[PDB]
């Protein structure tokens, strides 16, 4: 049936491993269980009697695979049964041959793909790159040697260790996909799947996987996402041992990571489920490994030695002291030797042994450790910091509101000093916070800061799981466990559980009526919230009141308060982070009072942080913003909550184990439970407890008399302790001086946490002169270090779980690939890598697909190369364009699609027939809609995404019964309607620009809609509630489940399989963006009628240029040639790319690239685009205010005033390493006439083939090293064509509005 | 008669008139600084009085003063 | 006889103490309000609970409960 | 005639007076400093010197038990 | 003048008399009060000789009760604190400040491993071959904490 055929069983680990749902299928089979299960809490007490008589097909299968399984098992002894991980080493070398055979077919495939093209793959790279460097390298051309690894061996990924168990976990992974989804139906078929493996049997079920060893009698029982987790595990440490080997700078890794695999696995079997205190571990290693290389002997050697020591005492409780010697030095001699990027690189190995299982017991026995606690803090040192506390709301306040004190009442000001700072109304500094702190601490502040409540709307549009409340709270967990007297007290779920969808259905919610649930204490009144805590190793499940308040109280601290903080969103987290390690002393040594300031770094590691807050603590920090913002009692319900309920943790296979538990209030702190939670809950409240962070960091770094530029996220504290030195000083003594400064400032930041409750630690916290670790990635001396072991591991074959989707699956493969082109590997190995993934990756959709057609294109070999290299847009694809490589995405695709077609033509890979028939393809729909919805874009005949249709399905059904009075003018009967003859209206002119129209749309109320609506919280389990209140139909649902078959069939009808007689005029030698708008105007010509869709293509910025490198005696032979219009990149010779930093050049950052309602600014952003677009005269200027009053309320007379200029306003992933890109010189003077996008693009190709010339194997450069673009005797150089100002025809569409919501409407005229 | 009981006063009234007067704005500026020296004395109370969950319901729009004069 | 500047210099005397005994019962109603504000101290510190050996002088979580029924008072 | 009776009367009440201020008014300095010291000794062991405490219930028993 | 002068000069002597006999047995009897004010409260204060690690986290329990600050801890919080109270009234912190019920719990190297540091000090460190290779040889020969600790510091300075 085709309803089961959508929300596919997952393909990657996303979810925890839990013990005893995996117990669960091993006491419900027949199997004896492990000798570590024998007296297990939940085992002994439930009434396996009635479980076993229920005969669902849950039960059965496993009843015949406890008789199928106990066969092939002798009695002539004791079976064992053993469990994850102890069972570590055997999986990891598990060989089914009959999967090996069924991908050594896939194989052969890839090797006669390798000796069909890997000679054009070779042109390709040598042509494009030769083009680009010119004829002064000509000689110096030559292909790198992971190119050359992998053109000799195509079959890299088929031939590595760990291959044969790769090919075995993938193949029993899609086995038991394939049984869920044949289960799903309701069916008498075979369920059950026999395979044999070098020593034993396999066996596939729904629910469990079971391996068999014949010669020792042993078996092991996997559930249904642990074995997504063997088979995710063995194909990310395989890619590992792919990547580490045939990169030159990394192969010294690839021995050193295979042994210390081999070896914990081998640990594996005694340390059982603890050896992932093993695994926790080898960060500290790879941060040690780097701590090594300090430039002085302190600090060099610290962390390294503490890690070994902590291996040392977690083994010698379980080993023989003689195996933990041993070991401790295998580890020690792994981690030694190794450069900076090569101990950065070591990161890799985290999830590399995978996850341990989990339970709900020993899991609530490391919170009620923690949280149950007593603690004794300091209250005059709670007062030194809501001293900087108060004190920095007050310089905040002063230099947000133009230098004016927040409303203080005016009798709690003490002293002549603090009295006087309030009379001239200046700026408190940090001494005076220090000495002044008993007077300063006490002053009060009366309703100053007025709050708004729903500020962002995307927090309540998530869909966080909801507790249900305190008397049904057995319904979180599975009926069928519950004891029959805990079976009474189930009720239904009538709501779905959701934030996502009851914030929808409310009826009601007024958001100022809500906050009164906690500033009127009626939230501690009352008696139905139940909180639950997750099993992990963040996230809670509350009730729907509380967790409301919780996201406005998130919302107020996040706009209002925090900001006064200096908030220390996606490049201000890393200019602010590679800015601050050039403040190390490497990055400053060409120069060696107030001319020159360093800083050495401390990264911490406070011991459970989030719940060692107290009530006790945090109380006046809340106080003195319940007065700033009028409230009673607002910002400390955390601590009154769950000081009076009790919380458990929660999962369905782990009920409580005592079966005479029915209300909470009367279970003891025990099982499950914590009882009188003093602590907070991690994620939650995190605002505040940020800001009490830092006003301790800056308490103790004004007590040791120093300056600190910390950032912290809660307890990813990171503080770099400064000093301003003189250029004519001596090293040893700006060595010193920052020691000392970093002891005192150390000293006194346990001091102040100490006292307020918060152990960081002496040992386990990384002090350096060099390098800091932020969000797991290590900034170290301007630079970020490496990490592409981390994203090799990641590499993976399926991406989806919507249906069998080949092209998302191999756009995910093409974002990996060049982002491991990022983090520095050549352009040649990474291309050529995405091409045999992109192979592999369309063959293994063909067999191994969970949904049973496909074999007439499939053995066609040519049409699979000329399918996964041709381009996305225009049909294939390949989303990564050997641009990507060089630079990042902005532009235009269609010029880039059609430029890599003309190269792959001009090299010989693609045909020139499949050019031809992309020029001749018959149209598609084509709609003003889509056009203003989606610029850039062709009108080829294409099918839609099930990502997209799944996607906009649930954005149509959720806003069905959407009924709260915030939001009402989101869904209405003619939305679509309004968006239609909008298109229509903007669109259909005498010179149609899409790109501003889409602007336009956007701005209005239409793209408003448009935005709210694509805020919700698509997650499957909201797709899975769409679909069951409103079923997608009959045609859309076999578009989705077809869709990889008709996206393969239409490539191969319209552009590969395909005569097209009439050729068109256009050639093939012609610059890219001329075939572009005449594609872009042909394919749109049954909608146009022949208007010249303009105003859209850019150049390509390969295209574009033809670079030269200089010779030896100066002056370019394209220079030579007649020609001036070019752009000047200088390299300065000799520089040490390394710690050797004395004689470098100026390192400074590389390129990287009022006061009103956002409605407002949205409404003159329509303006402007529309005058600018259409002329300006009144005709538009009357329609252009029609469009701006769907937003404001403002009047004809000061739009025409505030409009602004006509302009073109039409860590997580860093861009790159940055090794010579610190140390280059930009001068765009000679080309006159692009001084926009287009040199913010070639700026970009530049610096990116500079830092392309030298791999990561070369330390030192030894030439001054120049570019000179020239771009004249180009074949895209166009001239912009002449705006010829008319009016619009027509009148606007009418636009209404509702003038309730503040989410869409401005009713304020301004 | 009179000049001699004339320079007695005028002896006893010019140093008494300085030495008190001498005393007096030392003893008043240390009687103000007792004033801000006890008012945070009952503004710490006022603090210290809120940190217990037995008193949540006083609204922290009130003074911490007159928490300490609250009982 | 003259004791004209004799009586003059008296009157430019005089005015010392004049300023001092007039900030004289300001400093009284000072120490008059410190203290009743000490008495207040002393009658609070009283039924704070300090830790003594003994441990008579805890509170329980029935008085967040029982305190929380009602909506939050204002004392200023 | 009159102005010897009226300087008679003149110096001992001004002797009386500021005589008996004198003797009031030092005494009064040394006993407010000493009580100056003598708060100091109450702004350190109220102020300084205080920790609070939270009886964590690190112990089983249950939440009506812990309501009690 | 005489008269106009002396009627001006009695009335403000008058004014002292009145600021004096009001001002004496008012405010020295006040500061009496004040100072039996101030001294209940400071006997009132209850110390409790918190002894807490710190930083210092040495073995031998009687300096902590050696260097041991005395604290008036002020109960904040529900339940019963008595099982983290000593016969004597001293309380001892954990590192998160957290009492503990029995205060023996505050007090609770090898060779191979400064070894290995400084073997991975000497791999890992730029240094010319031979001088490494020197270090690993007058590495093996030591057999003490010591004098791997005088390579340690040999290394780290070239």
């Amino acid at each position: 049936r085709a309803e089961h055929q959508i929300i596919l069983p997952e393909s990657h680990l996303s979810s925890p491993l839990v013990k005893h749902k995996l117990l669960y299928y091993w006491k419900l089979t027949g199997l004896p269980l492990p000798d570590e299960c024998d007296f297990d809490h939940l085992i002994l007490s439930r009434q396996w009697k009635k479980i076993l008589e229920s005969s669902t097909p849950d039960i059965e299968r496993m009843i015949k695979l406890g008789r199928s399984v106990h066969q092939t098992l002798s009695h002539s002894s004791k079976l064992t049964g053993i469990l994850h991980p102890r069972c570590l080493e055997d999986l990891v070398g598990l060989d089914i041959p009959d999967s090996t055979n069924k991908f050594r077919r896939i194989e052969k495939k890839i090797q006669i793909h390798n000796t069909r093209y890997g000679e054009p793959f070779t042109r390709l790279c040598s042509y494009v790159e030769k083009k680009l460097l010119g004829s002064s390298w000509t000689h110096k051309i030559r292909r790198s040697e992971e190119f050359d690894s992998l053109r000799t061996d195509p079959a890299f990924w088929f031939h590595s260790s760990w291959s044969t168990a790769k090919f075995a976990w993938l193949h029993v992974k899609q086995i038991q996909r394939h049984l869920i989804v044949a289960a799903r139906t309701r069916s008498a078929s075979n369920k059950l799947v026999t395979l044999s493996h070098r020593s034993g049997q396999v066996f596939i079920t729904p629910e469990l996987v079971i391996v068999t060893h014949t010669n020792e009698n042993k078996f092991t029982c996997l559930s249904q996402e642990l074995v997504l987790m063997y088979a995710d595990m063995m194909e990310g440490r395989d890619m590992v041992n792919i990547i580490s080997s045939t990169a030159v700078h990394l192969r010294c890794l690839a021995e050193k990571i295979d042994d210390i695999l081999r070896l914990v696995d081998a640990l594996a079997r005694d340390l059982g489920n603890q050896v992932y205190d093993v695994v926790a571990l080898m960060e500290g290693f790879a941060y040690g490994a780097v701590q090594l290389l300090e430039p002085s002997g302190t600090f060099a050697g610290d962390f390294f030695s503490f890690n070994l020591q902590e291996l040392r005492d977690t083994l010698i409780c379980l080993l023989p002291q003689r195996i933990a010697d041993s070991v401790t030095h295998a580890i020690a001699n792994i981690f030694s030797g190794l450069e900076q990027n090569q101990a950065a690189e070591m990161l890799c190995l985290l999830r590399l042994w995978g996850h341990p299982l989990l339970e709900s017991r020993a899991a609530a026995k490391a919170v009620r450790a923690q949280m149950c606690a007593p603690k004794m803090v300091d209250f005059d040192m709670i007062l030194q910091v809501l001293s900087f506390f108060k004190g920095t709301i007050i310089n905040g306040y002063r230099k947000k509101n133009a230098g004016v004190w927040p409303r203080v009442k005016a009798h709690t000001i003490y002293g002549n000093v603090i009295a006087q700072l309030h009379a001239d109304s200046a700026e408190i500094s940090h001494d005076i916070m220090l000495r002044e702190y008993k007077n300063l601490s006490a002053i009060e502040f009366e309703a100053c800061i007025e709050y708004d409540p729903v500020t962002n709307l995307s927090m309540f549009l998530k869909d966080k799981a909801i507790a249900h409340p305190r008397n049904n709270w057995l319904a979180s967990f599975r009926r069928n466990l519950l004891s029959e007297e805990q079976k009474k007290n189930v009720q239904d779920s009538t709501s779905t559980n959701r934030l996502l969808i009851e914030f929808l259905e409310s009826n009601d919610f007024d958001p100022y009526k809500e906050m009164e649930y906690l500033t009127t204490l009626e939230y501690l009144r009352d008696d139905s919230v139940a909180v639950s805590y997750s099993l992990k190793e963040i996230f809670a499940k509350l009730t729907k009141k509380l967790r409301n308040c919780q996201v406005m109280a998130e919302g107020i601290l996040a706009d209002q308060i925090a900001p006064f903080f200096q908030g220390n969103d996606s490049i201000s987290l890393t200019k602010s982070m590679l800015a601050m390690s050039q403040l190390s002393y490497n990055s400053n040594r060409k120069r060696i009072k107030h001319r020159r300031r360093v800083a050495t770094f401390i990264t911490t590691d406070l011991q459970k942080y989030c719940l060692n807050w107290r009530y006790q603590t945090i109380k006046l920090f809340a106080h003195a913003i319940n007065q700033l913002m009028g409230l009673p009692h607002f910002f400390e319900w955390i601590h009154l909550r769950l000081m009076d309920t009790t919380m458990f943790v929660g999962d369905p296979f782990n009920p409580p184990s005592d079966p005479t538990d029915y209300d909470l209030t009367k279970v003891p702190n025990d099982d499950i439970y914590i009882v009188s939670a003093r602590g907070g809950i991690e994620g939650l409240c995190q605002k505040l407890w940020t800001m009490i962070s830092i006003a301790a960091i800056q308490l103790a770094a004004a007590r040791s008399h120093c300056r600190v530029a910390c950032m912290v996220q809660g307890d990813n504290q990171v503080i770099a302790v400064t000093r301003e030195v003189r250029p004519d000083d001596s090293p040893e003594s700006v060595l010193t001086q920052l020691h000392e400064a970093s002891d005192n400032f150390f000293r006194e930041l346990i001091h102040v946490n100490h006292l307020i409750g918060h152990n960081l630690k002496d040992r386990e916290t990384i002090r350096s002169d060099t390098f800091f670790i932020y969000s797991k990635r290590i900034f170290k001396d301007g630079a970020i270090l490496s990490q592409v072991l981390k994203n090799s591991s990641k590499l993976v074959l399926v991406s989806g779980d919507l249906s069998e989707n080949t092209v998302m699956s191999c756009a995910n493969i093409s974002s990996t690939v060049a982002r491991l082109c990022e983090n520095g590997l050549p352009k040649d190995f990474c291309y050529y890598l995405n091409y045999l993934m992109s192979c592999i990756q369309t063959y293994f959709d063909s067999e191994f697909s969970i949904t049973s057609s496909n074999q007439s294109w499939i053995n066609d070999i040519p049409f699979i190369h000329s399918y996964v290299l041709t381009p996305a847009q225009l049909g294939g694809l390949s989303n990564l364009q050997y641009s990507r490589l060089y630079t990042r995405n902005i532009g235009d695709p269609g010029t880039t699609a059609f430029a890599e077609v003309k190269r792959l033509e001009a090299v010989g890979l693609l045909g020139p027939n499949i050019m031809t028939n992309i020029l001749t393809r018959p149209p598609g729909n084509g709609d003003w809609a889509s056009l203003c919805n989606d610029p850039y874009s062709f009108n080829f005949e294409s099918v839609a995404s099930p990502s997209i249709v799944l996607k906009k399905h649930t954005q149509r059904v959720l806003f069905e019964t959407c009924s709260n009075p915030l939001l009402s003018g989101v869904h209405t009967e003619d939305n679509e309607a309004e968006e239609k003859a909008l298109a229509e209206y903007l669109l259909n002119q005498e010179v149609i620009h899409p790109r501003v129209a889409h602007a336009i749309m956007e701005a209005s109320s239409v793209g408003r809609r448009k935005q709210i609506q694509g805020l919700v919280d698509t997650t499957n389990t909201v797709i899975k509630i769409a679909l069951s209140r409103k079923p997608l139909g009959i045609k859309r649902l076999a578009r989705i489940i077809n869709y990889s078959s008709m996206h393969a069939m239409l490539f191969r009808d319209d552009v590969f399989l395909s005569n097209r007689a009439n050729h068109p005029l256009v050639s093939s030698d012609m610059c890219s963006l001329a075939l572009a708008d005449y594609a872009r105007n042909r394919s749109w010509s049954p909608l146009t009628g022949g208007r010249k869709i303009l105003g859209v293509s850019n150049p390509d910025t390969i295209e574009l240029v033809e670079g030269e490198i200089l010779s030896i005696s100066g002056g370019c032979s394209k220079c030579d040639s007649g020609d001036e219009q070019f752009t000047w990149f200088h390299l300065p010779s000799n520089i040490e790319l390394t710690d050797d930093t004395s004689k470098n050049p100026p390192m400074r950052v590389p390129y990287l690239g009022a006061h009103m309602s956002p409605h407002v600014k949205a409404a003159l952003r329509a303006s402007s685009v529309l005058i600018w677009a259409y002329g300006d005269n009144d005709i538009n200027w009357t329609a252009a205010l029609k469009l701006a009053r769907s937003r404001c309320n403002i009047s004809s007379e000061y739009l025409r005033l505030l409009s602004p200029l006509p302009t073109a306003g039409n860590t997580f992933t860093p861009a790159s390493l940055y090794r010579v890109s610190p140390y280059v010189h930009i001068s765009n003077d000679s080309q006159r006439l692009f001084t926009n996008v287009v040199y913010q693009q070639i700026m970009l190709l530049g610096l990116s083939l500079i830092e392309s010339l030298f791999p990561m194997t070369v330390t030192k450069t030894y030439d001054e090293i120049t570019l000179h673009l020239h771009s004249k005797f180009s074949c895209c150089i166009r001239e912009a064509p002449v705006a010829v100002p008319f009016e619009l025809t027509g009148v606007a569409p009418d636009l209404r509005v509702v003038a309730s919501n503040k989410f869409m409407y401005d009713p304020n005229p301004v | 008669e009179a000049i001699s009981q004339r320079v007695s006063k005028i002896d006893y009234q010019l140093d008494l008139v300085l030495k008190q007067t001498s005393s007096i704005p030392t003893m008043r500026s240390e009687i103000q600084q007792l004033k801000t020296s006890v008012a945070v004395m009952e503004a710490n109370l006022g603090m210290m009085k809120i940190l217990d969950p037995g008193c949540a319901n006083v609204s922290s729009l009130s003074d911490l003063r007159a928490v300490a004069k609250s009982h």
